[PDB]
This record gives C-alpha cells, structure tokens and sequence, in this order.
RNA sequence: CGAAGGUGUGCUGUGAGGCAUGCUGGAGGUAUCAGAAGUGCGAAUGCUGACAUAAGUAACGAUAAAGCGGGUGAAAAGCCC
RNA sequence: CCCGGCGAGGGGAGUGAAAAAGAACCUGAAACCGUGUACGUACAAGCAGUGGGAGCACGCUUAGGCGUGUGACUGCGUACC
C-alpha cells in the first residue's frame, strides 16, 4: 500500500511536533568534594553521600 | 562584541544535530556546557567542541570575560551528500546517500 | 639576435617601479628579466630542519615581462631602441637617436 | 566617473512588450533603415543533470553463546595478555 | 599566535585592487532546506480564489490623507490537456 498525493510540508512539521527533547531538571552537589553529579548516582572522581568509594 | 565558531562537512544528519541544537539557545555558557555533559546523543560532543572553541576565540582574540557570554545565535545547515550502492534481490540495485552538515555558534556578552 | 642582454643597464616604461633604473641579472626563456632592486615581493616561507634553514618573511625580486623595460643613453639621459649592423665582419648594436655604436 | 549578465522599485502602451533608476558584477555593447534564420514550450508512459515524498519508518545475511580482571589509548561490548 | 587527538575543521595576523578571488577557487539563477521580525490561527466542514470589509503593526504627512504588510466575519465558486 502506498499514498495516491504528496504529503506537505506542514505535515511534517505536525507530525513531528512531539520529537523534542528534555534536559535534565538540576544537578546535585556533594557534601564532601563539591563535586555536581547525577541524583543516585556516584561522582567521576570516586564519591557518594561524602564517602571515598573508587581509588 | 559578537564571536563565531564553525563546524564544516561534519559526518552527520542534520535533522539529527538540531534536536541538539535546540536545547542551548540562549542559554549562559556554563548552563549549556553542563546541560550538553548530560545528554546521550552523538551530536552533543560535535557540539560541545565548537562551543569550547568559540569560547577560547573570544577570550584570546577579543579581551572578553567568559561570566558575561552567552549563546546569541546557533543554526545547521545540510552540505554535499556522498553516493553509493546497495544491491538487493532478484538483481537489483538501489542507492544510499550519506549526508553532512556545516554547524554554527555565535556567543556575545550583550 | 636579441636586444636586451645580460648586464645591461635599463629604464622601466610601466607599472609600479616606473622611471627606476638597474642592471640585468638573467634572462629567462619565456620573455622575462629580473632586474636588481626592482619588482619586489614579500613571501611566507615556512622552516625545513635539514639544510639548517629558518622561516621567516622574506623580500626578494619578480619578474618582469622584457617589453616593459628599455636600454639606457647615459649620453643623453633618456630611453632609446636598439638597431642592428655590420660593422667590420661582425654584426654590432646601434642607438637610433644618434647613431653610434654600443 | 563602470559593459553584458543577476536581483528589487517607479512609470508607461489595447497586447506580444518598452523606458528610467538603487544593490551585485568586473569588460564589453550597439541606435536608424535594410538583409538571412538551428527564431518563442507545460504536456509526447519525451531525453540528460540536480533535488523532494513515503521516514529517521523497514532492515543490519543462518537461534554454535558468552562472563570477568589487567594493558594501551583522546575514547574499549568487538584489539593484546 | 590560539581551541582541538602532534587530527578534520575553524578564529586572528599578514599578501593583494579585491579572500562571500583560499585551491570543493570568474559570474553564481531555480527547485529544495534553515535562523530572526510583524500580523493571523485550538466550536471549526469541500479546486483554497474573487467581490465586500473591521482590527493590529509600520513610513510619509500641507495634522488634511495616503502608501505598504497581515486579514476575523460574509455573497459567489467542482483543476489543466
């Protein structure tokens, strides 16, 4: 099955008006480092909640 | 005082980059380099390399301050595509297209 | 034969360096001289560790099409063409607005 | 002291059209009256090149299969031990 | 000289009458793809224009008008060969 007219390009631009992206919200900064890093997750130097995981 | 940086012939879709794009536009510098460390796009990194740069010309060949900039302009745009050959079944050939995009970012201190 | 040869003393007609004066140094085969002190360009030169060579800006000359320079008359101040003749069993060179020999 | 060509504005004839000028360009153009034609395109499932749509959709080629530590590097699920 | 992987790509300085003459290099049309500004659009049914016509933004102004852009609401109206 395939299409009888051309599609426009004000089509196009409707379908894809719910194809953006999200940015995350804010950061999070440790106690210890000082370091921003994801919520939950660990910082790129070794830290969590103030305590030294990774050498 | 405006500042340019310029990406040319870089190995991607447009219509790809701008979902990118869109996230930075009149932002303070220091807020869009964190918001483009977090991003999981392969753009992203094309990105945050022009913007560096741009920032690095404003600071050397300007007299600039890197606390007052931010990012007034950013746009792609599609370059040459490069052709090349599938075969299928039955023998029958189609063609694939390989396109590119030039990438620009403009930073001021108005 | 040709007119303007090696070693001569010139007047330049046209261009920048017009009404200067010089000497020959070669004679190139397409129709052009280059001509001391005269025509000088300015060229980005980039370092090469052999030879024990440097970069840097240099000025050297151009140059320059055999047309647009002339033989110099000391007698008379001014340009002149050239003529050719036998003299004794050899052909010579001849100023035009006098008539004597070079 | 700015030709052809490109791109805007104003005026003008019943029409095919004409004239003037701003920006771009960087060396050619041609009155009047006569003369000769490869002389005017939207269609021919016309011919050659460029670029769209479907769509960031189908697919990535045998269902024998992978896990972890160290090394190098700007970067390692796939490279080396 | 500077950012970058001793990258690709770029920003300055310098050459030249000219570098949107930088080697993907005279001029640089159209299809097609973007960024910014003004106005319209989420109770409304069809070849998408034509006649009538408020409101908003902007430039002259002889303060009397007018020009240019957009166009709510309403009569008529089923492409070309």
């Amino acid at each position: 099955a395939v299409q009888q007219n051309k599609p426009t390009r004000s089509k196009r631009g409707m379908r894809r008006s719910h194809d953006a992206l999200t940015a995350v919200t804010s950061l999070s900064v440790d106690k210890t480092s000082g370091e921003k890093h994801l919520r939950h997750h660990i910082t790129a130097d070794g830290y969590y909640r103030g305590r030294k995981v990774i050498a | 005082m405006e500042t340019i940086a310029k990406h040319r012939h870089a190995r991607s879709s447009a219509q790809k980059v701008r979902l990118v794009a869109d996230l930075i536009r009149g932002k303070k510098v220091s807020q869009a380099l964190d918001i483009l460390t977090y991003t999981n796009k392969k753009a992203a990194v094309l990105v945050k390399k022009v913007l560096e740069s741009a920032i690095a010309n404003a600071e050397h060949n300007d007299g600039a301050d890197i606390d007052d900039l931010k990012v007034t302009k950013i746009f792609v745009d599609e370059g040459p595509s490069m052709k090349r050959i599938m075969p299928r079944a039955k023998g029958r050939a189609d063609r694939i297209l390989k396109r590119t995009s030039h990438i620009t970012v403009v930073v001021s201190d108005r | 034969a040709a007119k303007i040869r090696r070693d001569d003393e010139v007047i330049v007609l046209t261009g920048k360096d017009k009404g200067k004066r010089g000497k020959v140094k070669n004679v190139l085969s397409s129709g052009k001289v280059i001509v001391e002190g005269i025509n000088l360009v300015k060229k980005h030169q980039k370092p090469v560790p052999a030879l024990n060579q440097p970069g840097g800006i240099v000025e050297k000359e151009a140059a320059i099409q055999v047309s647009n320079v002339a033989i110099f008359n000391a007698a008379t101040g001014k340009a002149d063409r050239v003529g050719f003749r036998f003299e004794d069993g050899k052909k010579v060179r001849f100023f035009k607005s006098n008539s004597e020999t070079i």
